[PDB]
Formats: C-alpha cells, structure tokens, sequence
C-alpha cells in the first residue's frame, strides 16, 4: 500500500533533521 | 524541479520551498487599494493608513477568488521570486473545505498559474505530520477559525471534524471590549494592532476561572505592565487570562457553542470506539491560538474531567506551533514517497476539477 509506505515514511524517515536550515 | 508550500491563512500566509526547516515568507493576508492602485501583503500593511483592506480568506474559507489570485500571485512572483509554471506546488486548506472551493483552487494553480503538479492537503494533516505522528486529533487554533480534527492514519475523519468559529481575531475584539471596563479606549484598526500585540504577549489560560478571578480581585500579582507605542504604559490584569478563557467558555462572546474541550471530547466519541484511546493520547494543539502559557494544563485538565477515569490523557503543544502547519507540507512534500500523489497537468486535463476530491483526501 502506497499510503502506509508515505505514513511510514512521515512517522520514521527522519524528515524533519533533513530540513534545510534558512 | 523544488517544491513550494503555501500555507494560506485567514490572517497570514506561510510560503516557502520544500524541504525548507521555515517558510522564507510570513506575511498579511491581506489586500489593501487607495482610500499603483492595489499592494498585497507587506506593502499594504506598512503603507495601511493609505489603503481599504480586504481579507480573501475569512473564517478559514476563501471568499473572494479575485483577490486571492493576487496573494498567490504575489506569494509566487514577490515574496518567493519563482515562476510557478516551473514549480509543483503544494496548498493546504481547511478542513471540510467545501468540493466547489477546492476545485477552484485546483482550476486556479492549473488554468491560470500553470503549474506542472499541485497538491492540496488539510492544515490539521501537515501539523500532525510535523509532530512525528500519523494518527491523533490536533486542535488547530488560528485567526479566523477552530477546528478538532480527528486523523487515523493519515486520514482525517471528517464525519468527527468540529469547527468553532472562534478564533484569534475574536479573541483580540474581545480583549478591546473588555479593556474598555478598566477604561483604556481601544477602536481604531492601528490600536487592534496594539492590542493584538497585548493579547500575544500578556495573555494566558488559567488553569482554574474562578480561582484566578478571585486571585486577580485580591492582589496585583497577576497584573502585567505594556509600553503602548507613544511610551505611555498601561496595567492590564484579569483581561490576560479572561480574554482566552472564551475558548472553554464561547458564551463569554455570545456564542451559543461548547468550548473547545468539549468539542474535543465529542469529536473523539463521534469516531470508532476501536482508536479513541490513540486519539485521547495524541492531543496535538496547533495554530497561533494555541500559544497561550498554560493551554495544554487547562485542556488536560478538562479533558481528564469528560474522559473515562482509566484513560490516558496526553496534550502535544510543539514550541513551532505557528508554523506547524507549514513544516509538516515542507516534510511531506520534500518525501520521496509523496512523489506519486502530486495531481499532474495532464491528470487535471483529463478528469476536470474533480480529480482534486480522488487525489487528496
Ligand atoms: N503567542 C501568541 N498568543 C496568542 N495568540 C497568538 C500568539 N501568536 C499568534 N497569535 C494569534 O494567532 C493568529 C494567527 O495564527 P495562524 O497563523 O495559525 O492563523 P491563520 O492560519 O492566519 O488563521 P486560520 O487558520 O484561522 O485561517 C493571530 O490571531 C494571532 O494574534
Ligand atoms: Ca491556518
Ligand atoms: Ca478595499
């Protein structure tokens, strides 16, 4: 399911350090 | 081909690039023309005294299409400096957002910026998102409206969504209704910028009205000093917390509405009883309105009274929670697996409008 890959992606992909900081 | 991520809201738009930790523009949502011949945004707020103001989005709805066209134009073309024909783009909205206002986003960004993909997801979703959570209920708070969105999985529930059409900009006219009973006359719309900067710095959420009240009335120990512009200074006191506590108590303004706890409460027992426990433990708050000192001890307070006694009662106020909104759409549209669910030009030329309603939800 391409939904819970995108759910699991926002819960564990480590989104948030990645951001650029500006 | 980078992403940008406009969050537009009824006071203030957030725009910026995806993957971005921070919007690269915050400013008015506003419209100003002479009282050239219209300025948006920062112009017409520094040039004000010069200029009617109009707000396309009002109690989180955008109401007038013409205008709106020129925030974005002006987000796109000003603020960020970026061709939007080059750019997927990613717009939020409010929840339960009527069909005919979301198709008219999307013909928008489609017809006459030209976009080569867009995406439009519901405020509440992305502040979920930007807690690190999928499932939860965020309270988001903001200048014009407030919502208790339920989301299991990504998936706002929208059958449970509350809305309450109270919010900051509410609760500054009330902080200059009841000011006026100290008797400091606020009225004109350079003195509600005064007092909304009163509002933002002094107030908060007592943990308990009536012992507060009672505190404020036996003392000055709760009463706060504010440097007007001119250097003159004024003492405001039970007004710091009277003015928020409209939030659990509507009725402080005449609205004939439960306040935010109890919408908070019924919005979780209109969803499955099978995820009311993750709901009750993932309290998210969200939105300029929720950044008073105190709000989540009160709201834990007052859920923990409604809730079964056995059930655990926790409230998430991340420190970013103006921006959360905007933060989460940076993640989401900065995620490799997010890639498929952009709606495309040609998607959108061969569906119509509607494919708005299948590609996001
Ligand atoms: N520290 C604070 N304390 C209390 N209120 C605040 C604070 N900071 C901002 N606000 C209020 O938050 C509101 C703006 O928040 P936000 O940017 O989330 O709203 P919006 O997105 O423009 O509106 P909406 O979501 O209702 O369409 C303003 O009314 C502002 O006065
Ligand atoms: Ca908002
Ligand atoms: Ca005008």
């Amino acid at each position: 399911s391409l939904h819970s890959a995108l759910m699991e992606a926002i819960r564990s992909s480590g989104g948030r350090e990645k951001l650029r900081k500006v | 081909t980078t992403a940008l991520v406009c969050d537009n809201g009824s006071g203030l738009v957030k725009a910026g690039f995806a993957g971005d930790d921070a919007p690269r523009a915050v400013f008015p949502s506003i419209v100003g023309r002479p009282r050239k011949d219209s300025y948006v945004g920062d112009e017409a707020q520094s040039k004000r005294g010069i200029l009617t103001l109009k707000y396309p989005i009002e109690h989180g709805i955008i109401t007038n299409w013409d205008d709106m066209e020129k925030i974005w134009h002006h987000t796109f073309y000003n603020e960020l400096r970026v061709a939007p024909e080059e750019h997927p783009t990613l717009l939020t909205e409010a929840p339960l957002n009527p069909k005919a206002n979301r198709e008219k986003m999307t013909q928008i960004m489609f017809e006459t910026f030209n976009v080569p993909a867009m995406y439009v997801a519901i405020q509440a979703v992305l502040s979920l998102y930007a807690s690190g959570r999928t499932t939860g209920i965020v309270l988001d708070s903001g200048d014009g409206v407030t919502h208790n969105v339920p989301i299991y999985e990504g998936y706002a529930l929208p059958h449970a969504i509350m809305r309450l059409d109270l919010a900051g900009r509410d609760l500054t006219d009330y902080l200059m209704k009841i000011l006026t009973e100290r008797g400091y006359s606020f009225v004109t719309t350079a003195e509600r910028e005064i007092v909304r900067d009163i509002k933002e710095k002094l107030c908060y959420v007592a943990l308990d009205f009536e012992n507060e009240m009672a505190t404020a009335a036996s003392s000055s120990s709760l009463e706060k000093s504010y440097e007007l512009p001119d250097g003159q200074v004024i003492t405001i006191g039970n007004e710091r917390f009277r003015c928020p506590e409209t939030l659990f108590q509507p009725s402080f303004i005449g609205m004939e509405s439960a306040g935010i706890h109890e919408t908070t409460y019924n919005s979780i027992m209109k969803c499955d009883i099978d995820i009311r426990k993750d709901l009750y433990a993932n309290n998210v708050m969200s939105g300029g309105t929720t950044m008073y000192p105190g709000i989540a001890d009160r709201m834990q307070k007052e859920i923990t009274a409604l809730a079964p006694s056995t059930m655990k009662i926790k409230i998430i106020a991340p420190p970013e929670r103006k921006y959360s909104v905007w933060i989460g759409g940076s993640i989401l549209a900065s995620l490799s697996t997010f890639q498929q669910m952009w709606i495309t030009k040609q998607e959108y030329d061969e569906a119509g409008p509607s494919i708005v309603h299948r590609k996001c939800f």
